[PDB]
């Protein structure tokens, strides 16, 4: 919490111009990225050990007699896919996209189905590209 | 700029009308030469 | 472990298909069951667990393909929906091309092998 902390004050240590992300990217080609490169390894180490720290505990729990979240039969697909971790998010969905690209490669290049043909129509492609391509991995 | 130290120098140059003809070099300087500076274009030409 | 197990078990049911005439087959059965089970998908725990589930899914969607692209699609509208649900993030991702949120302290697994992208060779 104090180094993520800090790393907050730092990120708002910097002055912001009018916004040209032009510059943002001239700016690679300075002591200030490699102090905010350290911080977030910090940042981002320390959430690796509590990670792990937090599996174990959970792991030592389980051992001890104890269970893990059960899903409950009344429970909503949508409120759980809203109350799941967005890192949960973006993996299952790197996981379901290698099952998509399976399937589409088990058609051995003949005719995909005309369901999702019909299915991908221009709104649909539109609102998950402006859902992706702004936030998601490169990947 | 040496030339123009005294007040009877700047006096002189108004007097004869030598403002006017600046100002229309700048007309024409300005509308004369395209920038030559390292534009964005460069930079998003520089990694690629 | 025991995701691992059951996958090998149910695998050696697929592998001893010698079925009776009057014995409908191990595949189209356990196919309709992974649909059954693929609402519960985000809520799953394990990532090796949901991992091996769609190994088995991979190797057995031969049977039907309708049924799992549909259902897939409605997972994709979902959770694509669901995803984009701050500036900070994009800004360092932006400024940095540094994407791992730092913030969100909650992680579920790791990839490594020994073995940004450049896109020419791919291009």
């Amino acid at each position: 919490n104090l180094a993520c902390h800090r790393l907050e004050t730092l990120l708002q240590s910097i002055d912001l111009p009018p916004l040209n992300s032009a510059n943002n990217a001239q700016y690679f080609l300075v002591e200030e990225d490699s102090r905010v490169f350290s911080a977030y390894q910090d940042c981002i180490q320390l959430q690796l050990q509590l990670n792990l720290a937090h599996n174990a505990v959970q792991r030592l729990k389980v051992a001890l007699g104890a269970s893990r979240k059960m899903l409950s039969e009344t429970s909503n697909p949508e409120d759980l896919i809203q109350t799941s971790s967005t890192e949960q998010l973006r993996t299952i969905i790197r996981y379901l996209l290698d099952t998509l690209l399976s399937l589409l490669h088990a058609s051995n290049g003949h005719s995909v189905p005309a369901v999702l043909q019909s299915t991908f129509h221009a709104q649909a492609c539109e609102e998950l590209f402006k859902h992706l391509c702004i936030s998601g991995t490169p990947k | 700029l040496r030339v123009l130290d005294t007040s009877d120098a700047l006096k002189a140059f108004h007097d004869m009308g030598g403002v006017q003809l600046i100002c229309n070099n700048m007309v024409t300087s300005t509308r004369a030469i395209v920038n030559t500076a390292r534009s964005m274009v460069s930079t998003i030409m520089k990694f690629l | 472990s025991i995701a691992h197990k059951c996958a090998r078990f149910l695998a050696l049911c697929i592998s001893n298909g010698k079925c009776d005439p009057c014995q409908p087959a191990f595949g189209p059965v356990l196919l309709k069951a992974l649909l059954d089970n693929m609402s519960f998908l985000p809520a799953a725990t394990t990532g090796g667990s949901v991992y091996w589930y769609f190994v088995l899914l991979n190797y057995v969607k031969d049977e039907d393909l309708a049924g799992c692209s549909t259902a897939c699609a409605s997972l994709l509208t979902a959770v694509s929906r669901q995803l984009q649900d701050t500036p900070m993030e994009a800004l360092l991702q932006t400024r940095y091309g540094l994407y791992s949120s730092p913030f969100d302290p909650v992680l579920f697994d790791l990839e490594m092998s020994g073995s940004e992208i450049d896109l020419s060779d791919v291009l």
